[PDB]
């Protein structure tokens, strides 16, 4: 199959940016789309982005105006693009390819970490 | 009128239903105080009754239960604290001081919504302390209507104790409780709004218009009895009517076992359906008798055409007494058809009145009223057919897609009523339909009368907060039996703007997979609604099409991985390609 690899997240603080990239080792059909989930700490996974179509990007309410979410069809790699971060976004943030007509899973990702801390 | 009122009442009611009462009684009056301490209120009185009951002259027990309940008022410490104006009601002395409590009685006190809690947990509660489980379910439901019969409420907690009982101990309890507890809660506002219809029906249109109304339905329970019986029985309940209309919980109890008395020593000259209801206990024999089935209507009645069209001397006779006249027509009509219902029974008693009312002046009468009965006609087939129509169109469809053909037809009757409005009164009409297409065509127009009657007075006080629908006004500012024919006459608005689209009336969420059935129907046909508002020119076909891709819509995208993505690609799918379908 093809495997998903996350580059990008670490440490950052409260109000600062950041940015993650998930490349694909194979070529993503126009069919399958790429998205992000994440699962914060003692908390259940959760939807956070997703972009199909290449234009069409669908993301969570509690991100909604914050994140950002694009693809390079050509160069199989997603990016999801931070501002203003909080320290609720403190999760384990996967990319996943999913098929369209079902939307079901297909693919995961190993799953890059993302903190957020107070600036103190 | 007796020696100890406090140590009667408590012999007569049992230590059961006086506990009851004044629980609901002190829930009713102070409302905002917390359940431990009406429990320690009711407990204290509960124990004052038992010396009395010991020795009928002790301390106290020489006054009346309204003066031994209005100083416990006035012994909370946070009276005029939480109930501002309320302590100074209690400088005044009975009778004065009782009427100022009721004035404080508040119809919408600001309190939380009840939220059902999960079987397992009502039940593990309901075997933890059964008497606590129902003494806090009659707290909050009397401190949320404070003018229910407190009587009333007391058979629902019997009903609520025996669903209980039954439901909890068979295995997928759920299924058994929860189609339980539903039907009551719409029982139970249903009779809240029955109990206030008539009195606000009873100062709205006058003694005369009730009178009228209990000689119809009188007539339908009682056929074997005479007119002067019935005409008599109709003056005590109207006397009974108006004493509970005025708050007492005491007087009006009393009221009814005075009727109940009656009517029970004179059960051969009244009806033979009353051997059971007459050995009930003191609060059952009331409620009994004012549910008894009707009596067997009697053998080989005359025909109306003798007393009323074939006579000579009948124009004199309308002269002579015109209310006593037309309710002996009133009667001899209703005891003949317990099928129809009362605001039929009015329509044609009020058509009789109207042809005399010029008949008689005419040079002719007797050729003149010679055929009233043929106006008759028209207005009994209407009720019947609309009946027979729809209770094979919800044996067709279900409960559930009966409603949503109600639906589109009110929206496309009146599309300037606001959403929840019609969503409210389709449902509840769907219910109707549901409750009473059970029984046969005999009984099915009586019991869709009392529950259609409150249905329409929702929609019409409900729509009098904010008018925008001049048809709907004029339905509703007409009288209660000529209101229901009104808004089934209307068609469908031809000069109706429809509303532009908006995205978000039809944008549906991952949310929408957590609720429960009901309120998930409840979203799909609120979208129903705007669905016809936008484009009220649709047909049934188009709108049964797009409906049936919704259910497919909302059944996919919570099956999904995905469903936050599903309802996003196929929602704009779908509306896409019904407002396409559609133009
Ligand atoms: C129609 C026949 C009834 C015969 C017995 C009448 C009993 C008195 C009725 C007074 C009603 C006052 C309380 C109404 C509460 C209720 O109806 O739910
Ligand atoms: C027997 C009940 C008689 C009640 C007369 C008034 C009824 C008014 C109404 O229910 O809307």
């Amino acid at each position: 199959q093809v495997q998903l690899q996350e580059s990008g997240g670490g440490l950052v603080q409260a109000g600062g940016s950041l940015r993650l990239s998930c490349a694909a080792s194979g070529y993503i059909s126009d069919a399958y789309y790429m998205g992000w989930y994440r699962q914060a700490p003692g908390k259940e996974r959760e939807f956070v982005a997703t972009i199909t179509h290449g234009t069409n990007t669908y993301y969570a309410d509690s991100v909604k105006g914050r994140f950002t979410i694009s693809r390079d069809n050509a160069k199989n790699t997603v990016y999801l693009q931070m501002n203003s971060l909080k320290p609720e976004d403190t999760a384990v943030y996967y990319c996943a390819v999913l098929e369209t007509r079902s939307y079901s899973f297909r693919y995961w990702g190993q799953g890059t970490q993302v903190t957020v801390s107070s600036l103190e | 009128a007796h020696k100890s009122e406090v140590a009667h009442r408590f012999k007569d009611l049992g230590e059961e239903n006086f506990k009851a009462l004044v629980l609901i009684a002190f829930a009713q009056y102070l409302q905002q105080c917390p359940f431990e301490d009406h429990v320690k209120l009711v407990n204290e009185v509960t124990e004052f009754a038992k010396t009395c009951v010991a020795d009928e002259s002790a301390e106290n027990c020489d006054k009346s239960l309204h003066t031994l309940f209005g100083d416990k008022l006035c012994t909370v410490a946070t009276l005029r604290e939480t109930y501002g104006e309320m302590a100074d009601c209690c400088a005044k002395q009975e009778p004065e001081r009782n009427e100022c409590f009721l004035q404080h009685k508040d119809d919408n006190p600001n309190l939380p919504r009840l939220v059902r809690p999960e079987v397992d947990v009502m039940c593990t509660a309901f075997h933890d302390n059964e008497e606590t489980f129902l003494k806090k379910y009659l707290y909050e439901i009397a401190r949320r209507h404070p003018y229910f019969y407190a009587p009333e409420l007391l058979f629902f907690a019997k009903r609520y104790k025996a669903a209980f009982t039954e439901c909890c101990q068979a295995a997928d309890k759920a299924a058994c409780l929860l189609p339980k507890l539903d039907e009551l809660r719409d029982e139970g506002k249903a009779s809240s709004a029955k109990q206030r219809l008539k009195c606000a029906s009873l100062q709205k249109f006058g003694e005369r218009a009730f009178k009228a109304w209990a000689v119809a339905r009188l007539s339908q329970r009682f056929p074997k009895a005479e007119f002067a019986e019935v005409s008599k029985l109709v003056t005590d309940l109207t006397k009974v009517h108006t004493e509970c209309c005025h708050g007492d919980l005491l007087e009006c109890a009393d009221d009814r076992a005075d009727l109940a008395k009656y009517i029970c020593e004179n059960q051969d000259s009244i009806s033979s359906k009353l051997k059971e209801c007459c050995e009930k206990p003191l609060l059952e024999k009331s409620h009994c008798i004012a549910e008894v089935e009707n009596d067997e209507m009697p053998a080989d009645l005359p025909s109306l055409a003798a007393d009323f069209v074939e006579s000579k001397d009948v124009c004199k006779n309308y002269a002579e007494a015109k209310d006593v006249f037309l309710g002996m027509f009133l009667y001899e009509y209703a005891r003949r058809h317990p099928d129809y219902s009362v605001v039929l029974l009015l329509r044609l008693a009020k058509t009789y009145e109207t042809t005399l009312e010029k008949c008689c002046a005419a040079a002719d009468p007797h050729e003149c009223y010679a055929k009233v009965f043929d106006e008759f006609k028209p207005l009994v087939e209407e009720p019947q057919n609309l009946i027979k129509q729809n209770c094979e169109l919800f044996e067709q469809l279900g409960e559930y897609k009966f409603q949503n053909a109600l639906l589109v037809r009110y929206t496309k009757k009146v599309p300037q009523v606001s959403t929840p409005t019609l969503v409210e009164v389709s449902r509840n009409l769907g219910k109707v339909g549901s409750k009473c297409c059970k029984h046969p065509e005999a009984k099915r127009m009586p019991c869709a009368e009392d529950y259609l009657s409150v249905v329409l007075n929702q929609l019409c006080v409900l729509h009098e907060k904010t008018p925008v629908s001049d048809r709907v006004t004029k339905c509703c500012t007409e009288s209660l039996v000529n209101r229901r024919p009104c808004f089934s006459a209307l068609e469908v608005d031809e000069t109706y703007v429809p509303k532009e689209f908006n995205a978000e009336t039809f944008t549906f969420h991952a949310d929408i997979c957590t609720l429960s059935e009901k309120e998930r129907q409840i979203k799909k046909q609120t979208a129903l609604v705007e669905l016809v508002k936008h484009k009220p020119k649709a047909t049934k076909e188009q709108l049964k099409a797009v409906m049936d891709d919704f259910a497919a819509f909302v059944e996919k995208c919570c099956k999904a991985d995905d469903k936050e993505t599903c309802f996003a690609e196929e929602g704009k799918k779908l509306v896409a390609a019904s407002q396409a379908a559609l133009g």
